[PDB]
């Protein structure tokens, strides 16, 4: 689960070489279907993703 | 030589002790409002591409 009520079982363990790699070499470790947003309207997860990426990038800690 | 009923009182006084109101200043908060989260100055990119 996330901190926004978005629960979900673990359905697969996707091999690390079959994951979509980014142009920076990275590779996600969680894949989250984008269809839980439209009906549940948890816009706080889409802001937490950006806040946490900015934190990990700048060494900061946002509130 | 006994006690008899006398004339009815003509008025009543009720005493109470009361202090007064000061000016309205309405000093809501030490550091007031919800101060906004904001940009650290300069920051700089902490990541580069390969090549």
């Amino acid at each position: 689960a996330s901190r926004h009520g978005q629960k979900g079982i673990l359905s697969r363990l996707w091999p690390a070489e079959d994951m979509p790699f980014t142009e920076s070499g990275m590779v996600p470790d969680i894949l989250f279907n984008p269809h839980g947003f439209p009906s549940r309207m948890t816009i706080g997860m889409l802001i937490e993703s950006m806040a946490g990426k900015s934190a990990a990038l700048h060494g900061l800690c946002h509130d | 030589g006994g006690l008899t009923c006398a004339s009815a009182p003509q008025g009543t006084l009720r005493i109470l002790e009361g202090p007064q109101q000061s000016l309205s200043g309405s000093p809501l908060q030490p550091i007031p409002a919800s101060p906004p989260p904001q940009i650290p100055p300069g920051l700089r990119p902490r990541f580069c591409a390969f090549g």
